């Protein structure tokens, strides 16, 4: 299979490693109390809380949202160059991409008196801000997770955001190809989809994302229906769950997957 | 409230 290295960043289940949805794949002690929190290893892009917004400060001493109240020094919400100020005497963190630099930013405020518990985090492509998440949990379906005009520039950070993301996590949407299962020197179809209609590839990278790998039922380890082949011109959103090993070329459709960028193509 | 876990380690509130 001459498709292996380049479909490696289509292993979800490998290079991801917990739920898309609702991550809370690892769990951390906080002064002898157990707390489930996000552990992805790839970033979410376009994830945002619907409440029924979630990046306003949380209430401190019940309107606020799910990010960390104001500090001194503020270090949430936080700028790409306030970050990169910040640590500009520690190289081994002051050049980091935006997206692992605002994880590694909210894994650095510890909460207890030397514990694993590490804040989520939302970055903000508009403003270029990092938001650390104070509150970790995504549904209570009350709010639920979910991919939306308004979060297209956010994206869902956990504690485990690897600094090579951009080389084994997907991103853009695949225009012209279709996923497939490598088998005897040619790239088939996946035998069974399931087919969810949808009237533009966002909304078949929204339905994807619904579907895709979950902690919380509304530890997946990575696994489920995080894969879509969405066939532009009968507008299908087909939705999988076994990982694709190879690409056909279709101009009729788009490869997106859950934690892909819901407009980006490539 | 929080301790910055990588060096130097500093106490914000």
């Amino acid at each position: 299979n001459p498709w292996t290295e380049y479909m490696a960043k289509y292993d979800i289940e490998e290079v991801h490693g917990s739920g898309i949805r609702v991550d809370l794949g690892e769990d951390a002690e906080v002064a002898g109390t157990q707390y489930r929190l996000p552990s992805g290893k790839c970033p979410v892009f376009g994830k945002g809380i619907i409440i029924e917004t979630f990046l306003k400060p949380v209430a401190t001493g019940k309107d606020g949202g799910f990010a960390f109240p104001p500090t001194n020094p503020l270090i949430s919400p936080m700028t790409l160059n306030g970050m990169r100020d910040f640590y500009k005497n520690n190289e081994y963190v002051k050049n980091l991409d935006e997206l692992t630099l605002c994880s590694r930013h909210a894994g650095n405020m510890n909460p207890d008196n030397n514990s694993n518990y590490k804040y989520p985090a939302v970055y903000d492509y508009n403003d270029k801000k990092c938001h650390i998440l104070y509150i970790a949990a995504q549904e209570n379906n009350c709010f639920r997770p979910a991919k939306d005009k308004l979060f297209e520039n956010y994206t869902y950070l956990s504690k485990n955001v690897v600094d090579n993301w951009e080389e084994v996590c997907p991103r853009k949407n695949l225009e012209n190809a279709k996923f497939g299962l490598w088998v005897d020197g040619n790239c088939e179809d996946i035998p069974h989809v399931n087919e969810f209609s949808a009237n533009d590839l966002f909304e078949c990278n929204k339905l994807v994302f619904e579907l895709s790998a979950s902690d919380q039922p509304k530890k997946s380890h990575g696994k489920g229906y995080n894969w879509g082949n969405y066939n532009r011109e009968t507008q299908k959103c087909e939705i999988f769950n076994v990982k694709p090993t190879c690409l056909i070329n279709n101009s009729s459709y788009i490869a997106t997957t859950a934690l892909s960028h819901p407009i980006e193509v490539e | 409230c929080w301790t910055t876990r990588m060096s130097p380690p500093m106490q914000i509130p």
